[PDB]
């Protein structure tokens, strides 16, 4: 039907002078029952966008999806995000996790991962997921296929799912003692997860009052303007942008290619988020961020936006600094923030030859 | 039976100048680097010979190797094995979490179905109870009934290839080798080669690897196999490489020559006298048989029946990558 394409084209053509206002309005409707949560509401959209699969000729093929994990103190909103993300996507199976047996996480009869082809399998309570069951998924998380020979049958099944999970920080959380110690997950497992966003509750006297007023006054959608969006519209939007095929560029790749080389050895290179499975995700996110804004050419803007999210994902040890995800709000003007971020990033990692061109582009726009 | 065009293609492939590079750099072209590790699998795919000496009683000895790969995560030690299993007359791939004792062994187990082939097993370290269930099948080259052992044996010829992760995730560099693997002296001696891989943050290697992975999505026996950029090494399709192992495994039986045996004897007598005082895995008489079994292997790849001094000089350099060359 031409009506849907015409409406989306009109919406994304009106917002031409300001390109980031459209993305802000897109993000504002995700989980509109909560207040704030900028980076968290951006990472979910980036993960839900998807990726592109690239298969080699003879036998092998690389992954083309993404994964996400959330950790935070009880009473923050993880369950709301999971339940809300379980509805927009066409096909989804919601499991309890520790309440689910081995028949679901693997093959038996089709379980859960096999039953969610081209979907998204929400998982909750990942802390004590029946350690055998929690290691019987290393093969299904990275190769997208199962490979078993139980009872002498030799059966192979396909499973292409995006796993979204959230687990409590068992033991009192500490700013130091990186998640490998607090959560006590093995290094082989805690390397396939693209983003590990840490949610922390602290001392504040303004967020408390704002949240209290929000809940007490029952004021849903404090933005009383009728822009919003219905759930059918967002379902159509996230089922329609999954057909465009973006292609890389030259003003693009070099930024990621230099960032990885500089991050490989600064002084600590963490312990598990430095391997080659970082450049395989820094591309799958940059290609996903270009399918959320109705285009098929990755440019400097998409790379510069995807660098900061990954920079903030690595809690503690980093190269710019850590900002808490909870205490963030939508900026009043995103254009100035983008112009400042580009100037800040493109200095220490030396490509000043592109800063002038990007500023010239931003000028006559 | 092979068609006439099949024989013509096999003869044409045999005529290549450097027949070892075109096979060691075409098993899996996505992975960059790891020349000796791929050469090990290339040798293991062919195999050796079976000795039926003293036919009155025989007590035959197995004629195929066993390779284990252990290293840090993220190196890529799970796609060198998929291609190896795919390029084989008969193969099978099984994980190490969904299979029990009745699965690997007969109860027709995985080993039986992998008769005259490869039964590569992933996630070897996660097994904790089935370790003591394959020591009989690997050595005796036969498996009996699993119901109280009331005879009823059936042949089981396998070439197990396994990959595993150290106990502490990343393998630190200040310990002893025995406690970073969690293996006894019985299961660490059956295997022929046990490669140990490390992940260190170099500069040139990373700069080349990142360029390779960004391009994809848009003299000692360590340099003669490497490709200097500026040439074409166009690989043989796996379809044609699968119909070459079959011809090589049933039309030629290699044997040692008098010249080659001296080098192996000297190497064995040099290893024993030195490592009988130092601390390492004890060198039994199995290594002397292993050198023979692998030197026979480097005579079925080039489609010959002999073991020249040059051929025996290659199982000396590849052997010093899990033994002395690596124990330090
Ligand atoms: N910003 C917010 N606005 C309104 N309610 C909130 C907000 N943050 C958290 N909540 C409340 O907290 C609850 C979320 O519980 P949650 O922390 O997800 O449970 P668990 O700790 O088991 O994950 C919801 O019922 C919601 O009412
Ligand atoms: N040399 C390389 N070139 C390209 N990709 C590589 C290389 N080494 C590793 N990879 C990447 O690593 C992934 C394989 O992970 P792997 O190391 O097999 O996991 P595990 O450590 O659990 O066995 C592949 O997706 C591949 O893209
Ligand atoms: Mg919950
Ligand atoms: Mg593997």
């Amino acid at each position: 039907d031409e009506e849907v394409q015409k409406e989306f084209e009109d919406f994304w053509e009106y917002y031409k002078s300001d390109p980031f206002a459209g993305r802000n309005v897109i993000l504002a409707s995700l989980c509109p029952q909560v207040f704030g949560m900028y980076l968290v509401k951006l990472a979910v959209a980036m993960v839900l966008a998807g990726g592109i699969q690239r298969t080699d000729a003879t036998g092998t093929r690389v992954r083309g999806e993404s994964h996400l994990l959330l950790v935070g103190d009880p009473g923050t909103g993880k369950s709301q995000f999971l339940k809300y993300a379980a509805k927009i996507t066409p096909r989804s199976v919601l499991t309890t996790g520790i309440g689910s047996t081995s028949a679901g996480l693997t093959v038996t009869e089709a379980g859960a991962l096999v039953l969610a082809d081209a979907g998204l399998c929400c998982i909750d309570q990942f802390n004590s997921l029946k350690e055998h069951d929690r290691t019987s998924i290393h093969e299904a998380m990275e190769q997208q296929t199962i490979s078993v020979a139980k009872a002498g049958l030799v059966c192979k099944l396909n499973t292409r799912t995006t796993i979204l999970a959230a687990t409590n920080p068992k033991g009192q959380y500490d700013p130091q003692e990186s998640v490998s110690v607090n959560i006590a997950l093995g290094s082989p497992l805690l390397s396939r997860f693209d983003l590990i966003l840490v949610l922390l509750d602290t001392k504040n006297e303004d967020w408390d009052r704002i949240i209290s007023s929000f809940i007490l006054e029952n004021k849903g959608y404090p933005s009383k303007s009728e822009k919003l969006w219905s759930m059918e519209k967002m379902k159509t939007y996230f089922c329609l942008i999954r057909n465009l095929q973006p292609t890389l560029s030259d003003v693009g790749n070099q930024v990621l290619l230099r960032y990885y080389q500089m991050q490989r050895q600064s002084d600590c290179r963490n312990a598990a988020r430095t391997t080659i499975r970082l450049l395989e995700s820094l591309i799958r996110l940059a290609e996903a961020h270009a399918r959320l804004m109705f285009r098929d050419t990755v440019t400097l803007e998409d790379a510069i936006t995807v660098v900061s999210v990954m920079e903030s994902s690595m809690q503690g040890g980093a190269l710019l600094g850590g900002v808490n995800a909870l205490h963030t709000s939508f900026p009043e003007n995103p254009g100035e923030q983008y112009q400042r971020q580009c100037e800040l990033i493109l200095e220490k990692l030396e490509l000043q030859s592109l800063l002038s061109e990007e500023l010239r582009r931003l000028e006559r726009l | 039976e092979f068609s006439l065009k099949d024989l013509y293609a096999i003869q044409e492939i045999q005529a290549e100048e450097n027949l070892f590079k075109l096979i060691v750099n075409s098993l899996c072209p996505v992975i960059f680097g790891h020349e000796l590790v791929k050469a090990g699998l290339a040798l293991a795919l062919f195999g050796g010979s079976q000795k039926y000496a003293d036919d009155k009683n025989r007590i035959p000895i197995r004629g195929d190797p066993h390779i284990l790969v252990v290293g840090d995560p993220g190196l890529g030690k799970s796609q060198m094995l998929q291609a190896a299993c795919n390029v084989a007359p008969r193969g099978v791939y099984v994980c190490g979490n969904t299979t029990t004792t009745s699965g690997l062994t007969v109860t027709a187990g995985a080993l039986v179905l992998g008769d005259q082939g490869i039964c590569g097993i992933d996630q070897f370290d996660k097994m904790g109870n089935q370790h003591q269930a394959l020591l009989e099948a690997m050595e005796q080259q036969s498996i009996s009934l699993a119901k109280a052992g009331v005879v009823c044996s059936l042949p089981a010829r396998t070439s197990i290839i396994a990959a595993a992760n150290p106990v502490g995730g990343h393998y630190n560099k200040a310990k002893t080798v025995s406690e970073n693997l969690k293996m006894g002296s019985a299961l660490l001696s059956r295997f022929d080669l046990v490669f140990i891989l490390l992940d260190t943050p170099n500069e040139h290697h990373d700069h080349l690897l990142s360029e390779h992975v960004i391009a994809i999505r848009a003299k000692p026996l360590s340099e003669r196999l490497k490709v200097v950029p500026g040439e074409t090494i166009d690989p043989i399709p796996h379809q044609l490489l699968r119909k070459y192992i079959g011809y090589a495994r049933q039309y030629v039986y290699p044997r040692l020559s008098t010249e080659a045996a001296r080098v192996l004897q000297d190497f064995y007598l040099e290893l024993r006298k030195q490592s009988q005082r130092l601390n390492s895995s004890p060198i039994t008489t199995r290594q002397l048989e292993s050198l023979i079994r692998l030197t026979e292997a480097r005579a079925r790849l080039e489609l010959r029946e002999e073991a020249t001094k040059e051929d025996a000089e290659d199982i000396v350099e590849i052997m010093k990558y899990s033994m002395l060359g690596t124990y330090s």
